[PDB]
């Protein structure tokens, strides 16, 4: 049997459902729970083998999607709400400054929660703060820096890119 | 096979809960009101507002405001709402010809997403309801005016009666949450 | 004409109040009148209060007020050698909004640690109702410090910090803004001392 890998939306505004082979032409349909008319997938190209893409015009958050594979043999149906599958770009702007003698690490975003990280990492989660203050490191190292962030129900977002800083001797 | 965290709950069915519908509504229409703020300033540091909205009578104190039968603040936020697409295409085929016409493209897009979310909320309170004709501005024409003079007074009204209108959008959109779910 | 009139401010956006400044009266008395035209409505009216916000100012309660309207406000001086009248000021009661600080601020502590910061808007703001929305921000700092930090909370009432450094006191402050007038003043100060 076909089944429903994930869906995964990078800004609300379109998203994106992959699917695995049942054991044969792939097909995926939907409707909206609103009523009760049927839907086909609107495009097969965009998003790349075995998925399907849903543009602006296609896209709503106001209702739920109940989403079902076929193959020609239905697979279990799938409920999406499009504000739940959000999985964001890292955070942006990140600079480091030294100022006894701690670390302020500073980030713009892409409301959210964050997750910085330094060195097998040190994490912090910082919550909806967007800088944050690190005391008592070793003097005379260079240290790595990353950041990471995550919607109010959505999925984490990859690992920032790293950022360096050298502690005085 | 997978469902969302909300319907984790007993109802055989799964719909969007109405408390998570208001809360999509009212921060859109927050950002909207902000994005209109933003083209307000920037017009006013580079260059009496008549809106045609005006005929469209609206509660204006908040003892009023509050009164207001929640059928009727449905009707006002949507036919408010459905009259800025005509005269925001305008604008924004005249900026076509730097950063006013961003925004202009942006609020006429999320308004559009804004009042489709309004008639899904008024339509589960009160199935089988009818919105009504929507006024419109005749004199749009001069957006794209050879006179430069008579030009920016069309946008400054433009800019300055998308601002007020965004206010009462989200000002009748957050009465209606507190009353209706929670605030 | 002489006479200067140009701030108005509201606390609640349900009131308002406008001063005005004398200009030149070459020493002799000088009566004032406040008149006003409000849009939609092709009358001129007297200030209704002259008395409730002090001298040079003029008060409109909730039976006045309106908001999503421009009112067009002119001050005029008579003394027995001529009369004078100011330039007229618009004004739309919607963005001159500048709130009284946030009140009853308290601290509470929290393995990890963490700061929750808690407080509610002014009496006189309808935020139950959600005819008036606000915006808040905290600032904080351990009193050997010289420097504050400052964090931007949205529409929330509490905070959650997570970088105080352990052993030292703090002091914390907050202040609220409508969604489009001033900033309040800061909240009086309040302390802790973290684990």
């Amino acid at each position: 049997k076909p089944e429903i890998h994930k869906c995964r939306s990078p800004d609300k505004e379109t998203f994106t459902c992959w699917w695995n082979p049942g054991t044969t032409n792939y097909s995926l349909t939907y409707s909206k729970e609103g009523e009760k008319t049927t839907y086909e997938c609107p495009d097969y190209k965009t998003s790349g083998p075995n998925s399907c893409f849903f543009s602006k015009q296609y896209t709503s958050i106001w209702k739920i999607y109940i989403i079902t594979v076929n193959a020609t043999s239905s697979s279990d149906p799938l409920y999406v709400d499009v504000t739940y599958i959000v999985e964001p770009e890292p955070p942006r702007n990140l600079t480091l400054e030294v100022k006894k003698t701690y670390l302020w690490v500073k980030w713009s975003p892409p409301t959210m929660e964050y997750e910085i990280r330094l060195k097998e990492w040190e994490i912090h989660f910082t919550g909806h703060q967007t800088q944050f203050k690190v005391f008592d490191l070793y003097p005379g190292q260079k240290y790595l820096v990353q950041t990471r962030c995550k919607p109010d129900h959505g999925y984490w977002s990859r690992w920032s890119q790293e950022s360096s800083v050298e502690m005085p001797n | 096979a997978q469902h969302p965290p909300y319907c984790r709950n007993q109802p055989g069915k799964c719909q969007i809960p109405l408390q998570s519908l208001f809360d999509r509504a009212t921060t859109v229409a927050n950002y909207n009101s902000k994005l209109a703020g933003e083209m307000v300033n920037r017009f006013d540091e580079q260059y009496v507002i008549n809106c045609h909205t005006s005929s469209i009578t609206t509660p204006n104190s908040k003892a009023e405001a509050i009164n207001t039968e929640d059928k009727i603040l449905f009707k006002l936020v949507i036919s408010l709402l459905h009259s800025w697409d005509e005269p925001l295409h305008h604008a924004v085929t005249e900026l076509a010809n730097p950063a006013l016409l961003t925004k202009a493209q942006e609020i006429k897009e999320k308004a559009k997403v804004l009042v489709d979310g309004v008639e899904v909320i008024q339509k589960r309170i009160h199935p089988g309801e009818k919105n009504e004709p929507y006024p419109v501005w005749s004199e749009q024409s001069s957006l794209t005016s050879q006179d430069e003079n008579v030009r920016r007074v069309a946008f400054y009204r433009l800019f300055h009666c998308l601002h007020r209108d965004s206010s009462k959008i989200y000002t009748y959109l957050r009465i209606l949450k507190c009353r209706l779910t929670s605030c």
